[PDB]
């Protein structure tokens, strides 16, 4: 029962760096204009919230209402993680593909109208299954454990419905951003030769790679176990694998916040 | 023939007679004042709302009020206390160069690349702000056109030639000629009878108002000369060049005084001012950042640091209790 | 408290003028006298094309030393630069220009669209001759062969070499400068073409896509 | 004729300069001297003022 | 004062050689781009030649090519020019121009009769 | 500039009316609006106000909960609807104009009036004793307009303001924030005070302003206007 030395420890990093970059990111949005940047600060306090949710668990390491409450804390918060994610690849898609028409409807109110509903939708796929009596499975009581609290029959309607078609659209936008910049490094290789007389593939590999491979073992799992009606799972099996998915918090400060040089210029010097 | 004979005679005269007023220096009578020390000073306040850079501001009389100019086509009054928006008037053209302020506080001056100095009303009887009078006679754009008082305005053009107006009737009185490239700036004496004039062939001129002809010349420079600045006692003045130096000279003995250089300086000044007392000398580069110079040694004692463009004007107001810059970010700031 | 009030009124008129000034693009246009400068596009001209509107500005109205006033135009979209590519005594001034142009400290991170003018003239008036090397600019028969593209079906390999010649020098210069910040956009025209509204349609839209793909490291 | 025109005037403009008259420098820099130090208590960017009589605080 | 003064030039024969210089002072010589300009008889002027700061970049037209040579002396303030085999059509006037703003690389000159540091000229006749 | 009031009559209590004042001349969109009423012998009483943008809207205690005011800035035109009438509206009515920013001067142009009739403790108090004073060619006069509390600000300015009614016109504007003059007036008039006491002299008076004082106070929002002097033989 050692399983407490490395959460209290791994909890700590998580507050601590990802309110460090988000410190640096609202300096910046004071000194210029820019819509692109209040995405990034989004993502930042919604990394914070899963290190404050988790540093809730130190004592569990106990009643019929305090822990189920306890259990839908911590599923809203990486709802709206990864929702993040998704909002800043549509960004990025619109700007490239339509650039004309993007510098017409974009301004200051379209950000905030989408970052606001933003919240919503978490908080619905949370707290909502508290009243459902489809889930909320049996009242063996005894530990908590958030499968004592919840069926398994919820992580495969959450899975199969959102979770599945996200991830088909990520691959879609950055395999279309990956076909025009190729053309266009075709034509200035030919105009150098004229005049005399890759970063795509290692950049792309870290973003599929990194959002793809950490939620997806621990739906694979689960979806196997309504097969088998009993695999003796829900156990050290599935109290390893739940660690990657709270790993990404550890990432994201890496990828969309240690690039964009202009962001990296203030850490230095502050 | 001989027209190019005789006036090589006639400089070598002048040069000689130079060299026996020379007899002692600046720098060897002031050794034994102490030092200034160190100067620290730190933003205020920010005005922000401009949608692209700054060339001009300029201050109003009371010291509260100043009005500054961007290529968006605006053109928008300030209050200083309390960073509230007085007014904002649309111009026609885009490309606008310079501003001033009335003295008496019921006119203000535009204008640029469309060869016009235009004059606006604030105090009408409607409610609005409406043009008055459109002066046209100049042949290059203009860079600097200052108020006299509320019926007559001096400009400079780049067309090497000065002009005095007459705003009721629209027609010009007098016409000052002799230099070689563009005039870049102009200061109006404090006694209000005299000016000088920096212009693109490294020299700067002295006129006077009632007569219309030239008195002196003055020549130290190397390159273009952009700022130009008088000393408050109205006998010296300091001038700015794209050689990365600042100069001081003295009307009375018709020669140089001082040189402010540093050997980690490589870039070129836009804008000088002086201090209330005269002993502070401000300076803006194109390095992002602005200087203060001890005045009587010549020795750097300050630096002001959080522009992100170069700075592009600079002004002390009238009782010398706050300075203001503009910057080609679109910001304005005020330090101390 | 309601001279407060008045101010924020000032700030909403100012937000809806900001919403127009970010999609009107700005253009240049300088070229030379005997260029053919006005017939291919009045100090300002207005065109629309596919709903989008485009600004053009031309400042013939001052002296010939312009090194005080060209500082203005440092964040404008692109050039246009006009070349009469039909005469050859005065060809190597023009790319002295060119050379000063691109060099500038104030003007690094803006692009330029070459238009060869002046290209029905050469097919013929020069043709018969009346001219060779070593008696003109020297520079357009140092011993040249490119073999990337051959338009214009039906032709003698000489036609388009009057309009042709001036395409190297200018590269020369263009690719020896300047790492990923500004490019070149050349183009053959001449005096009856009607289509030259959509091809800077085109070449404004490359500019902004190539712009957003190296904050992205993907260029 | 056209560079006679030039030739003639700057000739003319050097004569009623050359006879002109100066004094010593010594004199010159005495004067600049005095000023500084009879309105040295008139600066507040030279002294600083306290934050009570500052109005930008 | 930036005085710039050109010394040489002369009746030539045909395939002959001359020699000419540019002597300045009121600047220092080593911090700027230095370059020849002439002029023919009823046109405008041309450029000629340049030479970079420290005297490794070095540029002609394409009418004068291997004909003529361009050096400099830092430690005397002089600016040179050979010449070799002169044709009929060399008859004008040559003068001596500075690029201003040092440390730089580009030039704003060559232009009408208003540039302010340029030299007076010295005639070359080439004809029998 | 030109403002023209339309309506009134003779109602019985109980029933309703609308009133317009239309304006001509000058920028209706940048103007503050007021209404004030005068009954037939007493003084000047304030109705309501209406902001520019139609953002803020203030009503007296008296006239609360019956009467309304909206304002159409394309048609240029002003309204008050009124309804539950009773013996204390009968009264004459003006529109006034204002504008606010740093160094302006308000309540500069009345209207002209149209006729109407049918058949708490915290607020400052304004007190003019004067009532009939005589008057002769080219002497010196004083008239005192004090006050139950402070009028100056901690900001550097007091608010008071001093208004002329000739026997058959319109009242108009004298000097505002008790040191200025207003646009127009001769450089007869000059006022001074301090804190709670005003005054106001005149130098040599001709037989052009023979008629009724006022001042008024604009620091706490509920406005109140004096009694009044009158200036006769
Ligand atoms: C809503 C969309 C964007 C979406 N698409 O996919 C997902 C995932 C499914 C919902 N989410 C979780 N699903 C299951 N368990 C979770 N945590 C957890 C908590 C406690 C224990 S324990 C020691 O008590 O047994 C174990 C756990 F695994 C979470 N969670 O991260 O909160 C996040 C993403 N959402």
């Amino acid at each position: 029962f050692s399983f407490g030395v490395i959460l209290a420890v791994l909890a700590s990093l998580i507050i601590a760096t990802n309110t460090l970059v988000a410190v640096a990111v609202l300096l910046l949005i004071h000194k210029n204009d820019g819509v692109s940047l209040c995405f990034t600060l989004n993502l930042a306090v919604a990394d914070t919230l899963i290190g404050v949710a988790i540093s809730g668990l130190l004592t569990d390491q106990t009643q019929k209402t305090l822990c189920s409450l306890r259990m839908a804390f911590v599923t809203s918060s990486a709802a709206a993680s990864v929702l993040t994610v998704m909002l800043i690849t549509f960004d990025r898609y619109l700007a490239i593909k339509q650039p004309f028409r993007y510098l017409k409807i974009m301004s200051g109110f379209v950000a905030g109208a989408c970052i606001a509903g933003l919240w919503l939708v978490s908080y619905l796929i949370g707290f909502l299954p508290l009243g459902i009596p489809m889930f909320q499975q049996t009242a063996y009581k005894g530990q908590c454990s958030f499968f004592a609290v919840f069926h398994p029959h919820f992580v495969l309607t959450l899975s199969c419905v959102g979770f599945f078609p996200a991830m088909l659209l990520f691959v879609f936008f950055y395999c279309d951003m990956l076909k025009i910049a190729s053309m266009h490094s075709q034509q200035i290789r030919k105009m150098e030769h004229a005049g005399a007389m890759f970063k795509a593939l290692r950049t792309v590999s870290v973003l599929i790679g990194s959002f793809a491979l950490s939620w997806t073992p621990f739906l694979i799992t689960g979806i196997v176990q309504v097969a088998c009606q009993e695999c003796h799972l829900y156990l050290v099996l599935e109290r390893y694998l739940w660690l990657l998915g709270v790993g990404n918090s550890l990432l994201n400060p890496l990828i969309y916040a240690y690039w964009q040089k202009e962001v990296r210029l203030q850490l230095y010097h502050m | 023939d001989q027209l190019r004979q005789e006036a090589e005679q006639l400089k070598n005269q002048i040069r000689d007679a130079r060299k026996a007023c020379a007899d002692a220096t600046l720098s060897q009578i002031t050794n034994n004042i102490d030092p200034v020390g160190r100067i620290q000073m730190r933003t205020r306040r920010t005005l922000r709302g401009h949608l692209a850079k700054i060339y001009a501001m300029h201050w109003g009389t009371d010291s509260r009020l100043l009005v500054s100019a961007s290529q968006d086509g605006k053109l928008i009054i300030w209050d200083s206390y309390t960073t509230n928006k007085v007014h904002a008037i649309p111009l026609r053209s885009s490309w606008v160069m310079t501003c001033a302020y009335a003295p008496s506080g019921n006119y203000v001056a535009c204008g640029g690349l469309d060869n016009i100095c235009s004059i606006y009303n604030l105090k009408t009887r409607e409610g609005n702000v409406r043009v008055s009078r459109e002066l046209a006679g100049h042949t290059g754009y203009l860079s600097c056109c200052r108020f006299l008082d509320d019926n007559q305005i001096v400009t400079s053009s780049g067309d090497t030639t000065c002009a005095l107006w007459d705003i009721e009737t629209g027609q010009q009185t007098t016409t000052f000629t002799g230099h070689t490239g563009d005039v870049m700036s102009l200061s109006l004496a404090p006694d209000t009878r005299l000016f000088v004039s920096g212009a693109c062939d490294a020299s700067a001129k002295l006129w006077d108002v009632r007569e219309g002809m030239c008195r002196q010349t003055f020549t130290g420079h190397e390159s273009d000369i952009n700022a130009i600045c008088f000393f408050p006692n109205g006998n010296a003045f300091a001038t700015g060049s794209d050689d990365a130096t600042c100069r001081l000279f003295d009307l009375r003995a018709d020669q140089e005084l001082m040189t402010y250089s540093h050997d980690n300086i490589i870039c070129g000044i836009t804008s000088v001012s002086f201090s209330k007392s005269g002993r502070l000398l401000l300076a803006g580069y194109d390095d992002f950042n602005c200087n203060v110079w001890d005045a009587l040694k010549a020795d750097r004692a300050g630096v002001l640091a959080g522009h992100d463009n170069r700075v592009s004007c600079l002004g002390v107001t009238d009782d010398g209790m706050a300075v203001a810059t503009g910057s080609w970010d679109s910001f304005l700031k005020i330090w101390n | 408290k309601a001279a407060v009030e008045r101010s924020k009124m000032i700030e909403k008129q100012l937000q809806k003028d900001k919403q127009v000034y970010r999609a009107t693009h700005r253009l240049l246009l300088l070229g030379a006298d005997n260029s053919g400068k006005s017939t291919i596009v009045i100090f300002e001209t207005k065109f629309q094309v596919d709903k989008v509107n485009f600004h053009m500005f031309d400042v013939g109205g001052q002296r010939d030393e312009r090194r005080k006033w060209i500082q203005c135009f440092n964040d404008v979209t692109a050039i246009i630069f006009v070349v009469d590519s039909s005469d050859y005594n005065r060809l190597q001034e023009a790319l002295n220009d060119f050379k000063s142009i691109w060099n500038n400290r104030w003007l690094r991170t803006i692009s330029v669209i070459l238009f060869l003018n002046k290209q029905d003239l050469l097919a013929e008036k020069v043709l018969a001759g009346k001219s060779k090397i070593e008696d003109y600019f020297p520079e357009f028969a140092r011993y040249t062969t490119p073999e990337d593209a051959t338009p214009e079906p039906g032709e003698d390999p000489r036609v388009t070499r009057a309009k042709y010649f001036i395409r190297d020098e200018f590269l020369r210069i263009s690719t020896a400068s300047g790492d990923g910040r500004h490019y070149c956009y050349p183009h053959f025209t001449c005096a009856v073409d009607t289509e030259n509204a959509r091809r800077i349609f085109n070449d404004c839209r490359d500019i902004i896509q190539r712009m957003h793909l190296r904050q992205y490291e993907l260029l | 004729t056209a560079s006679i025109a030039q030739a003639r005037k700057l000739v003319e403009q050097l004569k009623m300069e050359a006879n002109i008259d100066r004094i010593k420098v010594s004199k010159a820099a005495a004067d600049l001297m005095a000023y500084c130090e009879a309105h040295a208590k008139e600066d507040p960017l030279l002294t600083p003022v306290p934050a009570s009589e500052n109005p930008f605080r | 004062q930036v005085q710039l003064q050109e010394s040489g030039g002369g009746l030539v024969q045909p395939g002959g050689s001359l020699r000419l210089s540019c002597a300045a002072s009121g600047f220092t010589f080593s911090n700027y781009k230095m370059n020849w300009v002439r002029q023919a008889p009823g046109k405008g002027l041309e450029w000629v030649s340049d030479i970079s700061q420290s005297g490794a970049s070095i540029s002609y037209t394409g009418s004068v090519k291997g004909r003529f040579t361009i050096s400099r002396d830092n430690a005397k303030n002089t600016l040179y020019l050979q010449m070799n085999s002169l044709k009929p059509e060399d008859t004008a006037v040559y003068y001596c121009a500075r690029c201003p703003a040092p440390f730089t690389r580009d030039c704003f000159d060559v232009t009408s009769t208003t540039y302010a540091y340029r030299g007076q000229g010295t005639q070359v006749t080439v004809s029998s | 500039v030109q403002l023209v009031e339309s309506g009134g009559g003779l109602v019985q209590p109980g029933g309703s009316r609308k009133l317009s004042c239309s304006a001509s001349g000058f920028a209706f969109s940048s103007f503050g609006m007021h209404w004030v009423r005068q009954a037939p012998e007493k003084g000047l009483e304030w109705v309501a106000y209406i902001s520019s943008g139609s953002g803020t809207i203030y009503y007296a205690d008296t006239v609360k909960g019956r009467f309304t005011i909206s304002r159409d800035d394309p048609k240029n035109t002003l309204f008050l609807q009124m309804t539950s009438l009773r013996s204390e509206d009968t009264a004459m009515y003006y529109c006034v104009r204002s504008i606010y920013y740093y160094g302006s001067s308000p309540f500069d142009f009345w209207g002209q009036g149209t006729t109407l009739t049918v058949s708490g403790g915290s607020d400052i108090v304004m007190t003019q004793a004067t009532s009939s004073v005589p008057v002769t060619p080219g002497e010196s006069v004083s008239i005192s307009c004090r006050s139950s509390k402070s009028l100056l600000h901690s900001n550097g300015n007091t608010y008071l303001y001093w208004f002329l009614q000739r026997p058959g016109q319109s009242p108009q504007l004298l000097i505002y924030r008790m040191s200025n003059l207003a646009s127009g007036v001769p450089d007869r008039f000059s006022g001074s005070g301090s804190g709670t006491a005003f005054t106001l002299t005149i130098s040599r008076l001709e037989a052009e302003d023979v008629g009724v004082y006022y001042c008024m106070q604009h620091l706490e929002y509920p406005l109140t206007f004096g009694a009044g002097t009158k200036l006769e033989l």
